[PDB]
């Protein structure tokens, strides 16, 4: 929830 | 005039017109003088003497409709003694139709029955066991449902009724039993649902049973004896005990159990054939498993799901056994989606899995590979795209050498989410051969269920390609454009042939996004006005591909696409107030469309969207209310037209001023605005059952809050909506909240996630309040606190996560740094986790940064447990924690090393440290952590420090690196497809453009001294002059 790490093409 | 239907009922000699007419009697009871007496008794001899069944339930009905109505008043008292009596008849007949009388009444839901409990807790506990009437039985359960909805709807539970009620389950368990011997599958059903009722009902009634019963309908389901039906009823069962009653399955560590009778089930032989050629039964048992795992997976945590089907994973997979070569394969790519990050964990394993069954020699194997790569690509997009230089060969040569129409589709489908998310300087490579194959693929098949795959494929190539695709544009829409003629004639069309249409208006505008506008103005005219014509077809599917072709658009074109709103909108208008029920999900994935293209419209629109602000936050509002699949999505739109009013008064990306406002940083108009959708923004999450609606509230206001500072939650010195915000987030921290309420409890990821959200609010309140936070915080940190010590591994990496994070936004002005630097010292020396040493290291640099007290301490033993930290990380390095991780804890552990020695230079000797530092120089990730590192660099460089003065080749060395990669993003940047900057900061390599000319004023110095060191080098020399 913090410095490690926790949209494209499509619509 | 309704006395007729019963004399034909009575009469008719033909046998079927004497039901035809009950069927009839009984709808038309309620609206239809002196003998209505009469037609009581009539139909009460009919309906015990009557020969066939079909013909006395028919009469029955008609009495209990009667019984109902004749209960306004006491007008037919004796009805319900009399039926009390029948059933306890002699005569075992007699007893059937009346109990099923009874049922009928039951039906009936005529409130006076509530005054019977008694009465039939008391018949029914006898009747329930009747030993001549297996039907008598299985009415009896039946009827037991009505009574328990009964016995709730008093005030309170009457401890007496339910203590009745729950002794008479085991009964109704041994009424299942009974019928599944007997073959009667008609029965076993009617039971089946008797026991999912007893679910939703309040524990009081249902004793212990609810574990016991799920215990059982996995006896049933994993025994092949059973007749296929039934045991998709208990497969059933127990998926429904997953979403109702997981508490009660967590208790009994159900999980594990669950899906190892789940995997068994869908082991089992199914029709080969049919799976590799019919395009899409889950009324079959080993589908109805596939939907129980998925279920398991989103409902309970990964070790009790994912970890006991990766147990079983190795066993599998070699196995002999096709079948269960494809269960493992498949019950994969369904845990995917519940167990995205533990899936992702286990990617080791799972990789060369999938890549083991597309070298099978069984194409059902292979087809279950396909799936899972399909399902994994879709959920952790990126990560499966590079490990495409195994897939692609492989899943090329299943394209050439499928046998089977399944396979064709599934690869297809395998190459264009992989291609997708391919990295753009990797597609390079492969760009050529790809294209020219795609476009001989889609010359060769003609169904359009195939040629729907190749082209959405194609259109993955233009996204990861960027400004590569460019010599591709052109001669790809003159082929597609056969494609899109006759958009408005719908008629005579098949539903693939719409797909295939609106695949290619949808992947078209994609090649907009790839090449820009220049590339894309050629076509753009007719283009847009097919895309129209699609709007205003009578196809949910094809309006749904035109709003994506405009959403796309207006990514291209920005405010020259202004003119096309006073069109477009009203189109958008229409589509969102549309009925929603046939739920007619084309219409569903349409209004998300819509949605999308008007939220990019208002973006792109700027000062010429004003005019609709208010009519579209209407309408959007409206959805929020009463849409039945839009709530997200249509709250979203709103927070999207936010930004675009706040975009267009020129607020920028960050760029609010930090503290609670005593009035407004922005105009009366904006405020407004904003002040609308944060009332419904907490409407939706106070007193909301449903958690992915607070999940997405929460993150629409933490990525606003982000972007614009405290004016989205605050305004004019009134905190009322704050503080109702953080009374909502610390309740779900707490576990408190309505949508967690339906300590320790291991946790689903989704439950997880939760969590994790209501953390990012506080992290992104510290930031936009810096010291004027310590107030609002008081209240959470004992809690995350707390929480940085669960016996849960995620758990304990976001609370100590976001606690860095939230050091980060208080910076100086935290009145708790002692406090917390105490905690992070804990985590880093002693907890178990790699990741969470990783995330407490960095928030320890964080504090010691910001704090005014004295540490020298506490300097020797951070400094000692960050030796050793790399001294885990080292052992991984070389040969539950992926590499992403190792490398980060590297990257974060120099970054907090070289935060202290710039502290407190003094205390931390450098003559060793400055090379362990160096030997970890440059980074793989989380180039954040070059800040303090090049901050340190300046600092021992302008002291000549010898240490570093020695050192001088491997810092020219790194910087080499640094120059280097920071010249391949600015490539990347330009190249890119229009809106892929999802990691833009992330791949920066300099923080601020002060540090980056300060190195570059460094590098030269660094050129004089040691002698033209610098130029030697192609890449500084570069940079240097």
């Amino acid at each position: 929830g913090g410095k490690a790490p926790r949209a494209s093409k499509a619509a | 005039a309704l006395p007729a239907l019963i004399h034909i009922l009575q009469n008719s000699s033909n046998d079927g017109i004497k039901q035809l007419a009950g069927v009839e009697a009984r709808k038309q009871v309620s609206k239809h003088a002196a003998t209505q007496t009469s037609v009581k008794q009539s139909l009460l001899n009919s309906a015990f003497n009557e020969g066939k069944d079909a013909v006395r339930h028919a009469n029955a009905r008609v009495i209990a409709s009667i019984g109902s109505e004749e209960l306004d008043e006491k007008k037919w008292p004796e009805l319900i003694p009399n039926l009390l009596q029948a059933a306890c008849d002699s005569n075992p007949k007699i007893r059937e139709t009346a109990i099923f009388i009874i049922l009928s009444l039951l039906e009936s839901f005529n409130a006076n029955l509530a005054l019977h409990i008694d009465d039939f807790l008391n018949l029914f506990a006898q009747t329930i066991n009747d030993s001549a009437s297996l039907e008598t039985r299985s009415l009896s359960a039946q009827a037991l449902s009505y009574v328990s909805s009964l016995i709730e709807e008093e005030g309170e539970i009457n401890p007496q009724y339910a203590a009745k009620f729950a002794s008479l389950i085991p009964s109704v368990v041994q009424v299942l039993d009974a019928t599944i011997r007997e073959g009667d599958t008609t029965n076993t059903k009617l039971i089946f649902n008797c026991l999912n009722d007893f679910l939703l009902l309040d524990s009081q009634l249902t004793g212990n049973t609810i574990a016991d019963l799920v215990k059982l309908a996995l006896q049933i389901a994993v025994n092949s004896d059973v007749d296929e039906d039934i045991r998709v009823f208990a497969v059933q069962f127990v998926t429904s005990a997953l979403v109702y009653r997981k508490s009660k399955i967590n208790q009994a560590k159900l999980g594990p159990e669950i899906t190892l009778a789940a995997l068994k089930v869908a082991s089992e032989e199914i029709d080969v054939e049919d799976e590799l050629t019919n395009e899409d039964e889950e009324n079959t048992p080993a589908l109805t498993a596939l939907r129980l795992i998925s279920n398991a997976s989103g409902e309970l945590s990964p070790s009790q799901v994912g970890v006991p089907i990766i147990e079983h994973l190795p066993t599998m997979l070699s196995s002999s056994n096709p079948f269960e070569r494809r269960s493992i394969l498949l019950a994969i790519s369904v845990l995917v989606t519940g167990s995205p990050d533990y899936t992702l964990s286990q990617f080791d394993k799972i990789i060369p899995a999938t890549v083991t069954g597309l070298k099978d020699s069984e194409a059902v194997v292979q087809l279950a590979a396909l799936k899972c790569i399909v399902q994994l690509s879709t959920n952790l997009q990126d990560e499966v795209a590079r490990y495409h230089e195994q897939y692609l060969p492989l899943v090329i040569d299943i394209i050439d050498s499928a046998k089977h129409v399944v396979i064709y589709k599934y690869a297809t489908l395998a190459l264009d989410g992989l291609l997708e998310f391919i990295a753009h300087n990797d597609i390079i490579k492969y760009l050529d051969p790809l294209m020219n194959k795609l476009f001989q693929m889609l010359e060769t098949q003609q169904s359009p269920k195939l040629r729907a795959a190749i082209v959405s494929a194609i259109g993955s190539c233009a996204f990861a390609a960027g400004s590569g695709f460019v010599p591709y544009f052109k001669t790809s829409v003159q082929y597609l454009q056969q494609f899109i003629q006759n958009v408005s004639q719908i008629e005579g069309l098949s539903e693939d042939d719409i797909e295939l249409k609106a695949l290619t208006f949808e992947n078209i505008s994609t090649m907009g996004r790839a090449v820009k506008s220049a590339a894309f103005a050629e076509y753009a005219e007719p283009l847009v006005n097919a895309a129209y014509e699609a709007i205003k077809t009578d196809s949910a599917r094809l309006r749904e591909s035109g709003y994506a072709f405009i959403a796309n658009m207006a990514k291209v074109y920005g405010k020259d696409f202004a003119p096309f709103l006073q069109t477009i909108i009203p189109e958008i208008f229409k589509t969102l107030e549309q009925e929603e029920y046939q739920v007619n999900t084309g219409i569903a994935y349409e209004k998300e469309v819509a949605a999308a293209a008007l939220s990019e419209l208002a973006i792109a629109s700027k000062e010429h969207f004003l005019e609709y602000v208010e009519p579209s936050l209407k309408v959007l509002a409206e959805q929020v209310n009463e849409s039945y699949g839009l709530k997200e999505t249509a709250l979203h739109s709103m927070w999207a037209i936010v930004k675009a009013v706040l975009l267009t008064a020129n607020l920028k990306e960050g760029e609010y001023p930090k503290g609670v406002p005593s009035g407004s940083y922005v105009d009366a108009s904006a405020l407004a605005v904003i002040q609308t959708v944060r009332e419904v923004s907490l409407n939706n999450v106070i007193e909301e059952v449903e958690t992915s609606m607070v999940i997405s509230v929460f993150q629409d206001l933490s990525e606003m809050l982000r972007l614009f500072g405290p004016i989205i939650i605050m305004d004019n010195g009134d905190s009322t909506h704050l503080d109702q915000l953080c009374r909502e987030a610390l309740s779900v921290l707490k576990g408190e909240h309505a949508c967690q309420t339906i300590e320790d409890l291991d946790a689903s990821e989704t439950e997880a996630t939760l969590l994790d959200v209501a953390l990012d609010i506080y992290v992104a309140l510290s930031t936009n309040l810096v010291g004027g936070f310590a107030q609002v915080f008081t209240t959470a940190k004992p809690v995350i606190l707390q929480l940085c010590q669960s016996k849960s591994k995620n758990k304990r990496s976001f609370a100590v996560g976001a606690l860095s994070e939230i050091a980060l936004g208080m910076r100086d002005e935290n009145p708790f740094i002692q406090e917390l630097l105490e905690a992070l010292i804990i985590s880093l020396t002693n907890d178990k986790s790699l990741e969470v040493r990783c995330n407490a290291s960095y928030g320890v640099g964080l504090l010691i940064e910001y704090s005014s007290f004295d540490v020298s301490a506490i300097y020797s033993p951070v400094l000692k447990s960050l030796y050793e930290i790399l001294s885990v990380a080292d052992e991984k390095n070389l040969a539950e924690a992926t590499k992403e991780i190792v490398d980060r804890t590297f990257s974060n552990v120099c970054g907090c090393v070289a935060r202290m020695i710039l502290k407190h230079q003094n205390l931390v000797p450098l003559e060793h440290t400055i090379p362990a530092l160096l030997s970890h120089l440059p980074f793989n990730t989380a180039f954040e952590e070059y800040d303090p590192i090049f901050k340190l660099f300046l600092k021992l460089f302008q002291e000549q420090n010898s240490t570093i003065i020695n050192e001088a080749p491997k810092v020219i060395a790194i910087f080499a690196t640094v120059f280097e990669k920071e010249s391949e993003r600015i490539e990347l940047e330009t190249n890119s497809t229009l809106g892929r900057e999802e990691n833009l900061e992330k791949r920066k390599q300099f923080q601020s453009e002060e540090i980056k000319q300060q190195v570059i004023e460094l590098l030269k110095h660094l050129n004089q001294q040691f002698n033209g060191a610098v130029a030697q080098n192609p890449v500084l020399a570069q940079v240097i002059a």
